[PDB]
């Protein structure tokens, strides 16, 4: 076995007993991988200078009583994914200076647990995860008042008898994820902080009411599971995270410190007026995937706080947001909905509106005091606060003179809007402030823009447009990547695209129908600065 | 942080009154119960109360893997063709005991036995029929099989479970079938190299050994609980309902040994989302009045026998 | 309609069920160790065997309505009568076009037989459509009993092709079975005599009401890329499926679930696999793995 300073490390395969033949100094033992079938105690007590001890993924099937008890000094042993449960009746005896212990994998069922380990008064962490686990019953979790951190999850867990956490006063840390429990009745752990229920067949989830004292929960997961309902947790004051997310909660203060809330694919319909006012304080409010229709903050001083908002992917029909309520947005996902026509101060009222997702809907751009536009046309000409805007398949046919003007906003992309005639000059307003901008499957034929007068341009998309010519370059250029792929280029000479190479490093024109002979200087730029 | 206790089916039996009157509904093409005081009280005539007892009296694991093996028909050269040749309308399939209970060690074990044949007869319709060797002299039927002409050959099943396991624990040193024409009183295959084989399915011998999905009593009277008086017959029926949720068992390669068998009640379809469902269910024969003639109905699918997760 | 699935935890959701599922019917606590399995392919006589194996081998009421054989003494002692072979049967077609207009209507029909009275008997049913006419439906093995009982052949296709094109007149016949190397039984009818002879109990669609979602889901299963195992030799995956998609509140429909219906398999066919246990072949069938098709309940 390699050898460190009081450190002995055996290789992962080569050894079917404990070695004998290592320092009694020795402080750390690696064993782990190894065909080691048992634990008896006459090999391994000599080294009582123990403190860690990896068995970890053995063969090991039977310890013998005793074994661990004589290592007083030992501090973390690893059983992992061992055989013990095809087992040594307190196989591990007491263990007065253990503070870690894993058992995962080693296929622990109900009522082996109880008698495998002993008195542990000094653990502070215990895995039984990967294990077979069915039931808690009262008799569990004796024997170990230290224990901080309790693992559970991959197991059969059915049944919780009623205190089965009772003796675990100081337990902070309670992960029951990929469980099979199924309808949850109480909730009494006022020391538990971080509670882990997703991936389990839970329909139902309820708490103490009224309680005599605190509770410290504050990260709760709940996702994946089968409830049906908004658990009522005005019991859970402290609780900062919450994700209910591919659960089946239809819709029909308890929520006043939540900062975080994923109520995505839930099949949500309807946002009743007197929900969001429990969600005050919340810094991110994820709703996509849902089968809602509106949504109705209307409220003057509705989530006051939120930084994010995704409502991607429902059927939202209509905003009804109200001018000031959304303050501290910052971001609003939108896309895949059924947005059509919407007052033309929607997005302009929300204040710090920084970046805006609209992919996938339909809604009409309009110029404001430039070229006005319809009715039901959205005014993004005067978002002063917006630096990026997606309007994706929105189905533009025409883009207004003043669309933008007053807003100085950083990347635009306006990608597969079949037949999009960008009226000149419709840019205008961002060529001092855009660093990106996007316009491929528009099938436009003409760039209808100054495209060297962006100075603070840096990347670039043309692809799959029925293109040309691009405009004359004259200086050296900010850009720095162009993409013109499967356009009808023809020719790229200096005169029309010189001063590129002073910050351009990548090109595309694969697929465009290059001239074979009068190309030029094309074959030039490739050598340095281009590709393809 | 328990696990909840009890379910109140003081609630959900009532949830199941509300969806079985709109099947009764639904099922007769009804949008509203008819009227039942127009016509004039009296009993249902004896000839239509005699047809609705005709349609309501009576007439007349699976889990767990089985592990495959077959036994070959002996050769037609020395056993079958020195007694029973093959005929103009007959084939005699032999078995060798031995071997068969070589497969399978015990007969409590077998449980599925498929006897199959190939057919090279293609064009000519033809009706035959599976007899068993019952005795030194005597044959005893098991089925017949209408041959429904196909251009190619085909593989034909018959389940003979229970023959083959009379043969393992009774059985002599040979033993086998007869499949032979159809004929009346007033009146081909390989083999006959892919011939005929038993294909024994047996459970090894190595491995022979209110919460959860069930089936809940309710009875319906549809005077009381309906409030209902146009049905005439029955009084009521027992329109007994699943309960108990299936939960999700979320699998690991290796498991304990006891916690093996949750599958088999909890999800046994490996579904990705299990459910109590009615399984097995039969129905409903009654008689009601629409205008003025009673009119005697079945209704299928109303009784709950058996409850399976998904 | 309202639906907010993700495919993909559906999907895993499923792959997860189905090796817990192959490993508990197997009943294998963990995976069988390869350490010692021979190399090469698997024996002739094995891969002959899993090829053995592996190869192929109404919602809405009915309205309920009796229709009675013709008196024997009427119509058909003239040309028949019960003897050592066979009893005849007759029923009037212009009744049963009463009871029944058209053919489109019936969905069910049994001929319900009543059995007077002791030994094992084999009975056939066939049909008559005139005296050279031969054409079999069914059998039944009567076991020896202590009381009378009726038993019923469905005849359901021939009632309705008599529907369709009857005549006026036209009926079975039941015989005892003839081994190719007599009806002992009694009826009532042929023997209380003319009432509860043989009839067709019809059922039928009333004419004043004769005038994605679920569904199978694709979902193939490759036990060495998304299970990890290496101990499955042949197949190397199989074509599972799932299914998913709302039901709203059929054939086999019944709200007795619970408040809200399912979608579930009612469709399934095994798969045959062969594996190495230790160091010898093994070939076993798992039932209820590929899902056809699916309800809603």
């Amino acid at each position: 076995c390699k050898m460190v300073d009081k450190k002995v490390s055996c290789q992962v395969l080569g050894l079917l007993q404990v070695p004998s033949v290592l320092p009694p100094d020795t402080e750390t033992l690696d064993l782990s991988g190894n065909q080691l079938r048992s634990i008896l105690a006459s090999p391994l007590g000599f080294y009582t200078a123990l403190r860690h001890l990896d068995l970890s993924t053995n063969e090991i099937s039977f310890l013998q009583p005793g074994a661990f008890q004589a290592l007083t000094h030992l501090e973390h042993l690893s059983l992992a994914h061992n055989r013990l449960a095809m087992a040594s009746a307190g196989g591990l005896g007491p263990l007065p200076r253990v503070t870690s212990l894993d058992l995962s994998g080693n296929s622990l069922y109900s009522g082996l647990l109880e008698r495998l380990l002993g008195e542990a008064p000094s653990l502070h962490t215990l895995s039984l995860a990967e294990n077979s686990l069915t039931r808690l019953t009262r008799h569990t979790f004796r024997d170990m008042p230290a224990l901080e951190q309790l693992d559970l999850h991959s197991n059969v867990l059915m049944d919780i008898e009623d205190g089965a956490f009772e003796g675990l006063p100081r337990l902070t840390h309670l992960n029951l994820s990929r469980n099979s429990l199924t309808c949850i009745s109480d909730f009494s752990l006022q020391q538990l902080r971080v509670l882990d229920l997703s991936c389990n067949s839970i329909e139902a989830f309820q708490t103490a009411s009224q309680p005599q004292a605190e509770f410290q929960l504050t990260w709760l997961d709940l996702r994946e599971n089968k409830l049906l309902h908004f658990p009522d947790l005005a019991a859970l004051p402290r609780l900062i995270y919450l994700n209910l997310s591919n659960n089946l909660i239809r819709l029909p203060r308890p929520l006043s410190q939540l900062l975080n809330l994923d109520l995505s694919y839930n099949e949500i319909e309807l946002i009743p007026d007197s929900f969001l006012e429990h969600l005050t304080s919340l810094c991110f409010l994820n709703l996509s995937r849902n089968c809602l229709r509106t949504f109705e903050a209307r409220r003057l001083g509705s989530l006051p706080c939120l930084m994010l908002l995704d409502l991607s992917h429902n059927a939202l029909e209509t905003l009804e947001l109200g001018a000031r309520a959304l303050g501290s947005l910052r971001t609003l996902l939108l896309q895949g909905n059924a947005l059509r026509d919407l007052p033309p101060y929607t997005f302009a009222n929300l204040a710090s509106l920084q970046r805006l997702n609209l992919q996938g809907n339909r809604v009409s751009p309009c110029g404001g005091p430039d070229e006005p536009g319809p009715s039901g046309c959205v005014a993004f000409s005067g978002i002063t606060s917006l630096r990026s805007l997606s309007l994706v398949d929105n189905e533009i046919e025409l883009l207004r003179a003043g669309a933008f003007l007053h807003t100085p906003l950083t990347e635009l992309d306006l990608s597969s809007n079949p037949g999009l005639e960008v009226a000149t000059g419709a840019l205008g307003g961002l060529e001092a402030s855009l660093e990106v901008l996007a316009l491929q499957g528009n099938g436009l034929m003409v760039l209808q823009v100054d495209l060297p007068c962006f100075i603070c341009l840096k990347r670039l998309n043309l692809a799959e447009n029925r293109l040309s010519h691009l405009p004359a370059w004259t200086q050296a250029v900010s850009l720095e990547v162009l993409d013109l792929r499967n356009n009808s280029f023809s020719l790229l000479p200096g005169s029309a695209m010189g001063g590129l190479e002073t910050s351009l490093r990548r090109l595309y024109l694969q697929g465009n129908p290059l001239s074979c002979c009068g190309n030029g200087w094309l074959a030039a730029q490739l050598h340095q600065g281009r590709v393809d | 942080l328990s696990t909840c206790k009890t379910i109140d089916m003081e609630l959900v039996k009532r949830k199941r009154i509300e969806a079985i009157r709109g099947q009764i509904l639904s099922k007769l093409r009804l949008a509203s119960p008819p009227s039942q005081g127009e016509v004039p009280p009296g009993p249902l005539p004896e000839a239509v109360l005699a047809l609705y007892n005709s349609t309501r009296d009576r007439v007349a694991a699976d889990y767990y893997a089985k592990e495959v093996t077959r036994v070959l028909m002996v050769e037609t050269h020395n056993e079958i063709y020195d007694k029973f040749k093959q005929s103009t309308h007959s084939i005699y399939m032999f078995f060798n005991t031995s071997e068969l209970r070589e497969a399978v060690p015990e007969p409590v074990l077998l449980s599925r036995a498929e006897l199959r044949l190939l057919r090279l007869k293609l064009k000519v319709e033809q009706h035959v029929e599976l007899y068993q060797k019952y005795s030194n002299n005597s044959w005893r039927y098991l089925s017949n099989r209408l041959l429904a002409p196909s251009d190619s050959p085909e593989w034909l099943s018959f389940d003979v479970t229970g023959v083959v396991r009379q043969w393992l624990s009774r059985g002599g040193e040979i033993e086998g079938f007869r499949l032979s024409a159809h004929c009346s009183c007033d009146s081909d295959i390989n083999g006959f190299m892919n011939r005929p084989f038993l294909l024994l399915m047996a459970t090894p011998l190595e491995r022979a050994q209110e919460k959860n999905c069930c089936v809940r009593q309710l009875y319906i009277d549809f005077r009381k609980d309906l409030g209902w008086k146009w049905i005439h017959e029955p009084k009521g029926y027992h329109a007994n309902f699943c309960l108990g949720p299936c939960p999700y068992i979320w699998s690991l390669d290796t498991q304990y040994s006891k916690v093996l068998a949750l599958y088999n009640q909890h999800n046994p379809g490996a579904s990705a989302a299990p459910c109590c469902v009615p399984q097995a269910l039969e129905p409903l024969p009654i008689v009601y009045y629409v205008g003025r003639k009673p009119k005697v109905e079945q209704l299928s699918n109303m009784i709950v026998r058996s409850c399976k997760c998904s």
